């Protein structure tokens, strides 16, 4: 189960560390940011 | 080359063509859409992905190309996106245009037309699928 | 072998009309999302799977939309016959459901669950490829 | 080689494949099995076979 959010005019892929109740932590290049969770969709792979 | 396609935008009568080539065979798949956007985009790709194993994808960069949409489709499904047949299809269009009321009608007539000609010396339609199916 | 043998099914669901080809031989599936329930989206429907595959043969039902001369049109034009299991159209609602809250429309959904169906494994994705391209090679 | 879909009253649904035996300015007569019809052009849709 790898999980991609695209988050916030939208931006993405960024990698899932950890999602909580109203907020997802997250990072690709090397900005780690939290945002909160509702826009910022996590899709998975196949 | 098995895996690798093109997509592209034809606009013609204010309508978006969007045009899928399978470079190894020739072959097309086309679809006009209301809009040029990232979203009609995407949907396209998912659509070609369910049914060719596609793996790599050639565009411009078109806004709609460049879109995150797209982006998500092609990482959800398994295509790479490179940014670094199409005209033979807007000429056969033309010709059979009047003879259907839609543009739409005419694109799809044209595909049908383009993928099932010969050289008489096999059809694209005929190629794609032998070189998918040597594959595997 | 039945290699150009096709079914065509309308199902609803939220609303909306989900159109569907099966590959009766191979088990492949299309779908499209359509706003009515009408003969001339099954028929431009029918001319885009006619340009991408060989299709000799279409099942369908009394559906209207089915006996419409739109539909009669498309298949006198590209030259096919109409006819007047189906495991692959329920097992699709079902991949539907469970896919369903993984995307926002209904349509990312019912493409999802295309894609899903056709490359499980062998798949029904190869199946056809393999069917069509021995009747072309043989 | 041609087909022809008419409309031959108000509209209840276009008729089926009709063989064209003439089509002028404003009219197409058309034989649909063994009765030769007679449609305006613009109640008529002609569509040449693949
Ligand atoms: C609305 C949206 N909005 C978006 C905004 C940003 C990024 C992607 C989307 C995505 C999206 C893109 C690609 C995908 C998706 C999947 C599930 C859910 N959403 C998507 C799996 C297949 O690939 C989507 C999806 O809709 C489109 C297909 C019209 C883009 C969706 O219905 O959620
Ligand atoms: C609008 C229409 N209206 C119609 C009314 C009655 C009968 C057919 C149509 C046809 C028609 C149907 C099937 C065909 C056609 C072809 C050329 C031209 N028209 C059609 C070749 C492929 O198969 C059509 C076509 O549109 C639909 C495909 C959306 C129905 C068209 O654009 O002419």
């Amino acid at each position: 189960q790898n999980f991609r959010v695209y988050y916030r005019v939208w931006k993405g892929p960024a990698k899932l560390l950890w999602k909580g109740e109203g907020a997802v932590v997250i990072q690709d290049n090397s900005d780690i940011k939290v945002v909160p969770r509702r826009k910022a969709k996590i899709i998975r792979d196949y | 080359s098995p895996g690798i396609w093109q997509l592209d935008c034809t606009h013609l009568e204010g309508k978006v063509i969007l045009v899928a080539v399978h470079v190894a065979s020739g072959y097309i798949e086309a679809e006009v859409i209301p809009a040029e956007t990232g979203q009609e985009t995407a949907y396209f790709l998912l659509k070609l992905a369910g049914r060719w194993p596609v793996k790599t994808v050639h565009t411009d960069n078109g806004s709609n190309f460049t879109s995150t949409t797209v982006k998500a489709a092609c990482w959800w499904a398994g295509i790479k996106q490179e940014f670094g047949m199409n005209k033979e299809l807007k000429k056969i269009i033309g010709q059979v245009r009047d003879q259907a009321e839609h543009l739409k009608t005419a694109v799809q007539m044209a595909v049908f037309i383009h993928n099932k000609k010969r050289k008489g010396g096999y059809s694209a339609g005929e190629r794609i699928v032998d070189i998918i199916a040597t594959d595997i």
